């Protein structure tokens, strides 16, 4: 009934040391049903990474409408649109559907191609942002996502320090939702090098 | 009322000819000519600058050559504000259907929406036509490598090599003599400038008045790549050629 | 040249020939006038009797509008009940909003900016029709006349119409000898030999005279036609002073 | 040749139809003049009452737009009130909707554009006439915009409009030559509209009577016109010296 | 001339041609006459045929049963008039428990007349009417002119010849006023009326349409062999 | 709230309480009820503030544009106004106004709009959730043509009484006084009312 | 009523010109010369204030506009037509972009927008082109400075350097002699004071002369501290002294 | 309706669509075909509120054909798919959105691959080796789960269904009155008459 | 929430925590709920995050429109009327409970606004879940001629007490000064008195704790040449 958590799911992204890192596992269900093991629910366009937790038919959605709006920017602007102001443009189109809104979560995670600085942020259903420093979580495993976090997380974390650090906050966040989980995906993202890993858990 | 004033831009001529399409195609003749070359390896686009100034910015300009999606690009011939209008509505379409079917839209779709919207402005809503011709280059992969032109009239036809704008006769006839299937894209570049060297207004063909694109498959590996020319790659292949 | 074939067009001169041409039709119109009286206002009007079998008192020319106003007009008669039908709109909706009956200055301005709208476009014509209206209002009397430009001005008295250079000369020896002023009744009599005398350039076809007044003693404010014995008695006067 | 009848550029770049709505500007033969004070602005408009069958009380060139702005208008009384009309509406939606009273030079642009309309849209005509504005605005202090059938405005330390515009703005240009100030430097209105006639009089080579002006006064949080006896007074006090 | 391109156009004398074209259709129109007395109305119109195979063009319309028209010119405007005239008797007698008085159905016939001669784009109506009734102050007849204007008479004519007809009309006034009480006879001065105006060809049983309304008489047309106790 | 207006002699005054709750929560204890539409046409308001806001700012814009046009309106003409907005907008409106004001000609005028938008015209009118505990008071004690000074202490006194009853009545009494010699406000604290 | 006029006004003539256009570009012609010039580090703008009345206050006047905090706009021909162009352009800054992306948009897609509404002037029903030619000067991130031109058509060209209406001829000639890729902010402003009095008959000062420039941050306009990020606007309107200071080392 | 499965294997997608149209009280037919060929290589099966299932099937049906006369050319599975979602999308935020679940099963040519698409009445879609709609995956996808591989042959398929059906007419209260079976490969489309 | 708005000689300061949650969780806690309306306007927000943010921005950049267009600096009462209008049109469905302060041509202003659109002016406001806590403090040490610096101490020790007494409140202070003639200082964390404590343990994880199935390359570049 609740539309954020007929699917479920979670994405969670975190800040390192000239690196940022986003993941989220691979279930889509139906309330107690699991349908499919390989629903990714993070994307990207140029170097910008987008998660997004919630109602699948508009995680769908908003991707394709994202690719959509990024692709005619890049034509316009004659260059790939970058961390913060995609995050302004997701604000935008998740506020103008205030009073009939899409069931996400989104979480933005990328570096700025001039600057260098990493940057995430995440937003409600209708468009607020939260432009945390540390971590952002995402979906029906948020709260044991943030209890994850709050304790593994330490600022300043090396590329590889980073991945085992994120992995495990989704792993055992997971493994205490029963609508998240079959699988997960770790993206570990440099300024000029992404790298894509899928780890290994339980199935249950 | 208001009748007295109405020029009536959509009516035929007793000939069966559209005054304002006829009178749109006039203007397009003193447009800065634009070349399409396709051979097997890519396509070729070719255009030349009206009448430039050394004061006029050129890396940041564009007035001929406009990218419509990743796969495909245009040549202008005409009025550029005009052509910005229509450019913008087909990037739109392309992005549309992109949505839709999540595929990239195959190059004559995009061609004949564009030139649909041409056609209505000469049959209804008592506006003036669009006093623009396109060059289309594009890849998908069901015809691969294709080009199109299209017109005020919203008549829009396929070729192997193609000009509009200005001294089309001529331009036409030289690329006829010259063109031959077998062709490669490196053979295209240097038609396109030998015979826009020959057709041009002006004294000389500089790399300031030319704008140039290659659409190739020398893409690593399985993909298209668009490369719109730099001015100083532009100087370079003019030297390559023996041009300048 | 062109100028004059379409409304709202400026000439070189910087004028309107279209609303010229509209005065045209107004100057060849029947004569009607106003009086502005003491405490009120007095309208009448020519009535050509084109041939026997019109009826008598029977085609009326002046309009009420709301129940203190009236008015009349001379030039295209349905011109000036395409007016007064808007007027009656206007005064309704001011009634509904503000509960007062229309002030006349506030009417007056009404019909004005509705006048000059059909000045301001080619897709309309000119008003066909100069309209002379008043009545009575919390600050007293109030007499208008309205030109097919939009054009009004308040006035001691008004006419319009073929016979207009005659009454306004009657008309104006009026407020030179009476300084004063001029009673409701006074200014009936007065109206219905300004009348008669107007018919002079109208002499071909005789004629109905109809007279109309709002006066604060006389009608309470109200717009009333004269009617019987009153109507008999500025025939008289007026039948009177031409012999 | 229909370049000439609605709003569209003749082959030397021209609007006559704009410049043809200049010229029914004058069609009143009536002129005005707008000076500054210290804490005013006073506007002085020619008064003629040519047919004595009028009610002299209504004939007017001088609106009161809002409380604290006020209009004069040379040309035809139809364009007037509809111009009157509308200027009216904008300064009472202007504080419904942004909390403050419209300024006057805010008001001059509004109708500015509005005018700039009528010579781009062809359905439209130009007014023809040339809007004065003015108040003591709370933050520019006494203002004078005036707004003509092109569409352009500008702010003014004098101005003159009508037929005889030339001598009053030339006689007004000689005043502010000689003083090197931007406005009348005196404490009362009063003295301010003295002014303002006698060089209304000395630049015209005519002489007014009680009925010949019409005088609108502007000063803080109001505007107001003046009445003949007003005017009267303002007469005795020119004469008197 | 240069001024009579449409009905928004003001001669330079102030006259509008269009409108004076449109005046023009209703005199190439068939003779009707209208004329009443105290207790009656009355309506006479000569119907015209195309040839001798040819139905004769009917002319009087029934707009309620205390209200009707005849009329001269363009008969699909007269049809669009009366279809009008119809609906407002209709929307009086269904929201006030009203007949609509004549004089004021005249007045709604020449506002919606003025629209047409004001705006770009229409046209004027080409057709005359003649509008008989009888309501609460008695019978009346109108005439009611394309140009907006609508005259209230006690007799008229209206189309080709009706000059004739109306000297008549003028002549017999004193006399047809008083014929109260006998609608036949009223019925006779109108069909000796509509004579005035004949030429050539004469009131045959299926070229005469007769219609009257009156104190105790709905409105009813006569046609056919209804008609051959007057000729 | 405990709002009233009561005219005497000289004009009319408005009178009212200044306390604001949401629920047992007082919101603001120093609000002022007392709204100037025009010079001299105010009115109070009770029930929802967000409705009889927007209704007095629509109020206040229709007679700045009346009186432009016009000139100044009567206050027939504002009670008029605040009808037509009450009466047509009845189901998404909760507003209870008075209206008060002066004229040269009508002098001193007071018009009470109730909930549904009808208007009723009054030598004097209470309102708002305290006029209940003072309907007895203020009918035993009102008489026509008193001074100032008396009308301020009948005010003064009814409202005091309302305030003492009604929780959600409370704070400073303002008053408004509306004459020919012009407006005058008036604040009366606690430390006053609460003795008397 | 009703705006009946739904068909163009500007058409093509036989010989392929579109009428309208060319006559805007006339009126253009006959406008006061404005000119433009980039520096490395800045834009300049300017034009001459023609006053029409000494009784005017020119002042009040403003020729060269602010479009966004980065991007400023003069123009040649139609004052009318350029002031509401400038409140559209405004607009279409926020509606169209800032409202949008969070952030003022770059000055090439702001030209854009201009252009387009100029376009629709040009084949939109019952309308006249615009009659105006304008320079905009602006900064933005990713583009740096630059410096466009956008005429009735809707066609718009970026510049080095350039001069439009009256003496545009003769000034772009004198820019070509003076203007290289080395030039300084103050430079271009000399070399802007020097093109600009060719084409000015009578005073040439700080009061007849308007000029903006696009340049450095301006943290003394922001109006307020506390965010680092916000460092103010680039665009800044020289003052009558200002340039009479720099008349003197003319 | 009721049930609707579809499993892909090696070269072929085979859905398979209960023949029960019940009406509340009565099953009214037992023959009934819940699929609709949406071009020579794609079928599309379909389950959910009575009269929109067979207007949407029929709605999607003629735009791919359209589309196929147009441009002479056949879409992909993966195209009509998301064209499919796409309309599901847009309906699911309709005054009345359309309840209606899908199987896609289609043979790409220029790949060479069979596809099994499942669409909800959400928009929700994802591709499969195997699916179904309502409770008809509680049943059968733990045996799917145990036996299926990605190189069966359609007679495997055919045989592994023939297990699904089977439970599902064991522990299923509702009598669905059996499948029809259709296989779309290479060739395109056929229905197997004996199951 | 807690937000306070305090007049005091030559303007006016707000102020507000920096805690936002959904439910009982915290989501951020170092939340920025100050907002720039203009350079010397600004507003704190309760009640719809996304509400509060998005009329701000409109209500900002029409703002912006309205003194380009006017050549005027903004005044505090055009922001407030154009709030009330767009928030009461909206019938309360944008829960936007906003303090409004700032500095202007005509002076310095206070204004609190809620959701439904009504108004009102004070010398000190509160709003919030954390406001009765506030509003405390507020009425307990307020006094009329307040100094700039009194204003500040008393600003953000209300909403101290909404921080340590209220749930819905936390972390951090943040001051916007405006005063008549200066520019408005914005003062971001102004007091920082909730820093977490040193954890007992460090719980950074050995390499290769994680186990992997696959790894890849993502291309994020764009197509290349050649
Ligand atoms: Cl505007
Ligand atoms: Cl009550
Ligand atoms: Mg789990
Ligand atoms: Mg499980
Ligand atoms: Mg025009
Ligand atoms: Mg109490
Ligand atoms: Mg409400």
């Amino acid at each position: 009934s609740d539309p954020s958590s007929i699917n479920g799911g979670i994405v969670v992204a975190m800040t390192g040391k000239d690196c940022v890192a986003i993941a989220c596992d691979l279930r889509l269900g139906s309330q107690s049903l699991g349908v499919s093991n390989k629903f990714e629910k993070i994307f990207h366009y140029g170097h910008v990474f987008l998660g997004i937790t919630g109602l699948a038919t508009d995680v769908t959605t908003l991707n394709e409408m994202f690719r959509y709006k990024t692709n005619l920017y890049k034509l316009k602007e004659e260059r790939a649109i970058e961390p913060e102001t995609f995050t302004q443009l997701v604000s935008s189109s998740l506020y103008e559907r205030r009073f009939g809104p899409y069931f996400v979560g989104p979480v933005v995670a990328g570096i700025n191609s001039k600057s260098g600085k990493p940057f995430i942020a995440g937003f409600d259903l209708i468009g607020c942002i939260d432009e945390a420093k540390d971590f952002i979580v995402s979906g029906t495993a948020s709260d044991q996502l943030f209890g994850m976090c709050e304790s593994l997380y330490e600022p300043n974390l090396e590329p590889e320090d980073l991945f085992e650090t994120i992995s495990q906050a989704l792993l055992n966040a997971a493994d205490r939702d029963a609508l998240s989980g079959w699988g997960a995906v770790v993206y570990i993202i440099k300024k000029d090098e992404v790298v894509k890993r899928y780890l290994k858990m339980r199935q249950d | 009322g208001s009748r007295r004033y109405d020029s009536r831009t959509t009516i035929f001529s007793p000939e069966g000819r559209l005054y304002q399409v006829e009178y749109a195609l006039e203007s397009i003749s003193h447009a800065g000519t634009a070349i399409g070359i396709m051979a097997s390896d890519g396509i070729v686009l070719a255009a030349e600058r009206k009448v430039t100034s050394t004061l006029l910015e050129q890396d940041t300009s564009t007035e001929k050559l406009y990218k419509l999606n990743d796969k495909i690009a245009v040549a202008v011939a005409g009025l550029t504000a005009d052509a910005e209008i229509l450019i913008n509505t087909a990037r739109i379409h392309a992005q549309n259907y992109l949505k839709t079917y999540n595929e990239d839209i195959p190059v004559e779709i995009l061609v004949r929406r564009l030139s649909d919207i041409k056609q209505g402005y000469t049959q209804h809503g008592g506006l003036r036509p669009f006093g623009v011709s396109f060059i289309y280059a594009g890849y998908d992969d069901r015809y691969g490598y294709q080009l199109y032109t299209s017109n005020p009239s919203g008549n829009y036809t396929g070729w192997k090599a193609i000009s509009v704008g200005a001294n089309t006769s001529a331009a036409q006839t030289l690329l006829q003599m010259d063109y031959k299937d077998d062709m490669k894209v490196d053979d295209a570049i240097e038609l396109a400038l030998k015979t826009l060297s020959k057709t041009t207004d002006s004294s000389a063909l500089t790399y300031d008045r030319l704008e140039f694109a290659t659409i190739r498959k020398g893409a690593n590996d399985g993909e298209v790549y668009q490369k719109i020319f730099k001015p100083q790659e532009i100087k370079d292949i003019l030297v390559k050629t023996g041009i300048t | 040249t062109g100028y004059d074939l379409s409304n709202s067009v400026f000439s070189p001169d910087g004028r309107n020939f279209q609303v010229e041409y509209a005065v045209k039709a107004v100057e060849n119109g029947t004569t009607s006038i106003g009086i502005k009286c003491n405490d009120g206002v007095v309208f009448a009007v020519e009535k050509l009797i084109t041939s026997k079998l019109l009826v008598p008192q029977k085609n009326v020319k002046i309009q009420v509008v709301d129940r203190h106003i009236g008015c009349v007009y001379s030039g295209l008669i349905p011109d000036g009940r395409h007016l007064v039908n808007r007027g009656r709109e206007e005064a309704a909706s001011f009634k509904k909003l503000y509960k007062t009956p229309i002030p006349i200055p506030a009417f007056a301005d009404r019909l004005g900016q509705y006048v000059q709208a059909h000045t301001l476009y080619n897709s309309v014509r000119p008003f066909g029709v100069s309209t002379i209206f008043g009545g009575v209002d919390k600050n007293g009397a109030h007499l208008y006349m309205l030109e097919p430009s939009g054009s009004y001005w308040g006035y001691k008295g008004a006419a319009t119409g073929k016979g207009r250079q005659s009454a306004k000369a009657e008309l104006e020896k009026l407020v030179d000898h009476h300084p004063e002023g001029l009673s409701a009744r006074e200014a009936v009599k007065q109206a219905a030999k300004i009348i008669y005398l107007a018919h002079e350039d109208n002499k071909e076809k005789d004629f109905e005279l109809e007279i109309s007044w709002c006066s604060l003693s006389e009608t309470n404010g109200l717009h009333k036609f004269v009617k019987g014995d009153l109507l008999q008695e500025a025939i008289d006067f007026a039948q009177k002073e031409i012999n | 040749g229909y370049d000439r009848h609605i709003t569209i550029f003749s082959p030397e770049g021209r609007l006559y139809q704009v410049e043809y709505a200049f010229k029914a500007t004058n069609q009143t033969n009536i002129n005005s003049l707008a000076v500054r004070g210290k804490d005013c602005t006073v506007v002085i408009s020619q008064k003629k009452v040519p047919d004595k069958l009028l009610d002299p009380t209504t004939v007017s060139y001088i609106f009161c737009i809002s409380r604290t702005i006020g209009m004069v208008v040379n040309g035809p009384i139809p364009d007037a009130r509809n111009a009157a009309l509308r200027a009216k509406a904008e300064a009472a939606e202007f504080r419904y909707k942004y909390g403050y009273d419209m300024p006057c030079d805010v008001l001059a642009k509004r109708m500015a554009n509005l005018s700039q309309i009528y010579t781009q849209r062809a359905y439209m005509r130009p007014l023809g006439v040339i809007l004065t504005f003015v108040s003591v605005d709370e933050e520019l202090g006494p203002s004078i915009y005036k707004t003509d059938p092109a569409g352009y405005y500008v702010g003014y330390k004098a101005t003159a409009t009508g037929p005889k515009q030339q001598e009053i703005t030339t006689n007004l240009e000689n005043h502010f030559k000689k003083s090197k100030i931007d406005h009348i430097n005196e404490e009362s209105w009063e003295k301010v509209v003295e002014f303002a006639i006698t060089h209304m009089i000395d630049a015209l080579g005519t002489e007014f009577s009680k009925n010949d002006l019409e005088v609108g006064v502007a000063t803080k949080d109001k505007f107001f016109t003046l009445s003949a006896e007003n005017i009267e007074e303002r007469l005795v006090a020119i004469a008197e010296q | 001339n240069n001024y009579d391109g449409d009905t928004v156009t003001f001669s330079p004398t102030g006259r509008l041609f269009q409108v004076e074209y449109a005046l023009e259709a209703i005199k190439q129109g068939s003779v009707t006459v209208g004329l009443r007395s105290n207790t009656h109305a009355v309506l006479v119109a000569l119907k015209r045929n195309a040839d001798e195979l040819s139905s004769y063009q009917k002319k009087i319309i029934k707009c309620d049963e205390h209200m009707g028209l005849s009329l001269a010119g363009l008969a699909p405007d007269a049809r669009v008039l009366s279809n009008y005239l119809r609906q407002q008797c209709n929307y009086s007698s269904l929201v006030f428990n009203r007949k609509l008085a004549v004089e004021r159905a005249g007045h709604l016939l020449c506002d919606k007349a003025q629209k047409n001669t004001q705006s770009y784009g229409g046209r004027p109506y080409g057709v005359g009417l003649l509008i008989i009734g009888y309501d609460k102050s008695g019978a009346h007849l109108l005439e009611f002119q394309p140009s907006g204007n609508v005259t209230e008479l006690y007799g008229t004519a209206i189309g080709a010849r009706s000059q004739g007809a109306k000297t008549y009309l003028e002549r017999t006034l004193d006399t047809f006023i008083k014929i109260d009480g006998n609608p036949d006879e009223l019925i006779k001065a109108g069909v000796e009326a509509i004579s005035q105006s004949l030429r050539d060809e004469s009131l045959t049983v299926d070229n005469l349409s007769i219609a009257i309304v009156g104190k105790d008489t709905p409105f009813t047309i006569y046609d056919g062999e209804a008609v051959a106790k007057y000729i | 709230t405990s709002i009233m207006a009561v005219t005497f002699k000289d004009g009319v005054i408005l009178g009212a309480d200044s306390r604001t709750t949401t629920g047992a929560y007082i919101a603001n204890r120093v609000t002022d009820k007392l709204t100037r539409v025009h010079d001299k046409i105010w009115c109070c308001r009770s029930g929802s503030a967000a409705d009889t806001q927007a209704i007095a700012d629509i109020v206040q814009y229709h007679l700045e544009l009346y009186t432009s046009q016009y000139g100044t309106p009567s206050t027939e003409t504002a009670a008029s106004v605040f009808k037509e907005l009450c009466y047509e907008n009845k189901d998404n409106l909760t507003a209870g106004i008075i209206v008060a004001g002066y004229d040269d000609k009508n002098k001193g005028e007071v018009y009470t709009i109730p909930l549904g938008g009808s208007v009723h015209k009054l030598p004097y009118a209470i309102a708002g959730s305290g006029s209940t505990f003072i309907y007895g008071y203020c009918d035993k004690n009102f008489r026509e043509n008193m001074s100032k000074e008396e009308t301020v202490d009948f005010i003064k006194h009814s409202l005091s009484q309302a305030i003492k009853w009604d929780g959600s009545s409370g704070g400073v009494i303002r008053m408004v006084v509306l004459t020919a010699a012009g407006v005058e406000r008036l604040i009366f604290y606690p430390d006053e009312y609460e003795q008397l | 009523m009703t705006d009946r006029y739904s068909f163009s006004l500007t058409t093509f003539s036989p010989s392929g010109k579109l009428g309208q256009i060319d006559y805007a570009l006339t009126a253009v012609k006959q406008g006061v010369t404005s000119l433009g010039i980039k520096a490395t580090n800045g834009v300049v703008i300017a034009t001459e204030k023609k006053s029409s009345s000494p009784l005017a206050m020119s002042e009040t006047l403003s020729k060269v506009s602010l479009l966004t905090p980065d991007i400023g706009a003069v123009y040649s021909g139609m004052g009318p037509d350029y002031r509401v162009l400038v409140d559209k352009s405004r607009k279409v800054a926020h509606t169209s972009y800032k409202r949008i992306y969070g952030e003022y948009p770059p000055t090439k897609l702001l030209v854009s927008e201009v252009a387009k509404i100029m376009q629709e002037a040009t084949q939109s029903g019952g309308v006249r082109p615009f009659g105006v030619s304008l320079l905009i000067a602006g900064h933005d991130e990713f583009n740096g400075f630059s410096l466009y031109q956008v005429d009735p058509s809707g066609s718009y060209f970026p510049w080095k350097a350039t001069a439009i209406g009256k003496g545009s001829v003769a000034a772009k000639t004198f820019l070509e002699k003076r203007w290289n890729d080395e030039l300084e902010l103050e430079d271009a402003i000399h070399i802007a004071l020097l093109t600009l009095k060719e084409s000015v008959e009578g005073e040439f000062n700080g009061d007849t002369i308007e000029l903006a420039i696009i340049g450095d941050e301006n943290p003394d306009l922001l109006g307020y501290t506390g965010i680092p990020t916000d460092k103010g606007p680039r665009f800044r309107k020289l003052t009558s002294q200002e340039i009479n200071d720099r008349l003197e080392a003319l | 309706m009721d049930i609707i499965l579809g499993i892909r294997v090696q070269d072929s997608v085979i859905l398979a669509s209960s023949k029960a149209v019940t009406r509340g009280i009565s099953v009214l037919k037992d023959s009934d075909d819940k699929t609709r060929q949406l071009s020579p290589h794609t079928l599309m099966s379909f389950a959910g509120e009575a009269g929109d299932t067979v207007q949407f099937a029929e709605y999607i049906q003629a735009n791919i054909q359209l589309y196929s006369i147009r441009e002479d050319y056949e879409l992909s599975p993966q195209a009509v798919s998301s064209f499919v979602r796409q309309e599901l999308a847009k309906s699911i935020r309709s005054r009345r959105p359309y309840q209606v679940n899908v199987l896609i099963g289609g043979y790409d040519k220029k790949k060479n691959k069979p596809e099994l698409y499942q669409i909800d009445y959400l928009g929700t879609k994802v591709e499969l080796p195997y699916g179904a709609h309502g409770y008809s995956g509680f049943y059968t996808f733990s045996l799917l789960d145990h036996h299926y591989r990605p190189d069966m042959t359609t007679e495997e398929g055919l045989d592994l269904l023939k297990l699904c059906v089977q439970e599902l007419e064991k522990r299923m209260p509702m009598d669905f009155k059996g499948v029809i079976v259709k296989i779309v490969d290479k060739d395109g489309i056929r229905q197997v008459d004996d199951f | 929430t807690t937000i306070v708005g305090v007049k005091f000689n030559n303007g006016v300061v707000i102020a507000a925590d920096t805690r936002s949650t959904q439910g009982p969780i915290v989501a951020d806690k170092n939340c920025a709920k100050l907002h720039r309306i203009s350079p010397k306007i600004w507003c704190a927000g309760a009640g719809t995050a996304a509400d509060t943010e998005a009329v701000t921005q409109l209500i900002g950049s029409n703002i912006e429109l309205h003194s380009l267009y006017t050549s005027r600096e903004p005044r505090v009462v055009s922001a407030l009327q154009m709030l009330k209008q767009h928030l009461f049109k909206y019938q309360g469905h944008i829960g936007a409970y906003l303090i409004v302060a700032g500095v202007d041509p005509t002076g310095s202003h206070l204004f609190s606004i809620h959701a439904n659109g009504s108004t009102d002016v004070g010398y000190y406001l509160s709003l919030g879940s954390g406001s009765l806590a506030a509003m405390a403090v507020l009425e307990s040490h307020w006094k009329q001629d307040l100094t700039k610096e009194e204003a500040i101490k008393l600003a953000s020790d209300a909403i101290q007490a909404g921080i340590w007494n209220d749930l819905g409140s936390g972390s951090n202070v943040d001051v916007c000064v405006m005063e008549i003639g200066k520019d408005a200082e914005y003062l971001r964390n102004y007091l920082t008195p909730n820093v977490r404590e040193e954890k007992q343990k460090s719980y950074k994880f050995p390499r290769g704790t994680t186990a992997v199935l696959k790894e890849s390359i993502v291309n994020i570049c764009d197509i290349q040449e050649e």
